[PDB]
């Protein structure tokens, strides 16, 4: 879950 | 009186906080698009979903943020999202930032499907926080303090956050006693608003319900961060 937030952090 | 470790912390922060992240072509719509309830709402959704990205990229830059438990990093973002957004808009209305198109942003918020029950408090909040006549450093320090709030629900290590927050409060307090010796109650007032800010989390949950039962669309990103089922 929260793959969008995770994706922004790892970006 | 602003040591080295601080004159440096502040500068790293004013550095991030100042990056012009929101694209001009995007915020320009606040001024150029038609003024109607639907369009006002779509534009406000676009500003907010874009702002979520600016926050994350600002938060990532906050000292030691990337060293926190990945689960807490989410809890903090999800917890401060609304508050940080009220702080940013407040700055738009208070210090009339050009990229915000203050008066036109206000026209769109006052006609985007929000009940008078929330519009009134909302603007009352903006007026009194403006009366604090804060500086960009205070706004920035304030936002960083809100984002790093060990208070937020679901936090797993409420002490590693406090530890990351402490330095910021210190630099804010200092900056207050420094250029605001006139009255040693300024630090307290700013912190007071934090309490008033919290009040809008509830209000925002109701605003989302209203918008939702009225078939309004948000974004995958806003829905995740605000937990919109
Ligand atoms: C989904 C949407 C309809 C919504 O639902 N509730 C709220 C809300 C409202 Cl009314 C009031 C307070 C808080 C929320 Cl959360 C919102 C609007 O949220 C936002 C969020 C961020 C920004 C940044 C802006 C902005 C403009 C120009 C320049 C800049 C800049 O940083 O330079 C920023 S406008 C803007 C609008």
């Amino acid at each position: 879950d929260h793959q969008l937030l995770r994706y922004l952090l790892d970006k | 009186e602003l040591t080295p470790d601080q004159q440096t912390l502040l500068h790293f922060i004013m550095d991030s906080y100042n990056k012009q992240r929101m694209p001009q072509e995007i915020t320009n719509k606040i001024l150029k698009e038609e003024f109607s309830a639907e369009e006002n709402f779509l534009i406000l959704t676009e500003m907010a979903t874009n702002h979520v990205q600016v926050l994350v990229e600002f938060t990532k830059k906050l000292p030691g943020f990337q060293t926190l438990d990945h689960e807490d990093q989410i809890a903090l973002l999800k917890g401060s999202a609304v508050e940080a957004m009220f702080l940013r808009s407040a700055e738009i209305f208070n210090k009339k930032l050009p990229s915000g198109h203050s008066d036109l942003l206000e026209e769109r918020i006052r006609n985007s499907g929000i009940s008078d029950e929330y519009i009134t408090p909302m603007f009352s909040f903006y007026k009194s926080i403006g009366e604090l006549k804060m500086t960009q450093e205070e706004y920035a320090l304030l936002t960083a303090i809100v984002i790093l709030s060990p208070d937020r629900q679901y936090i797993k290590d409420r002490e590693a956050v406090e530890k990351l927050q402490e330095p910021l409060l210190d630099v804010l307090q200092k900056l207050c006693k420094i250029h605001q010796p006139e009255n040693p109650q300024h630090f307290a007032c700013l912190l007071g608003r934090l309490t008033e800010l919290r009040t809008f989390n509830h209000h925002h949950a109701e605003m989302l319900m209203s918008w939702r039962v009225n078939d309004h669309k948000f974004t995958p990103l806003l829905c995740e961060i605000w937990d919109v089922q």
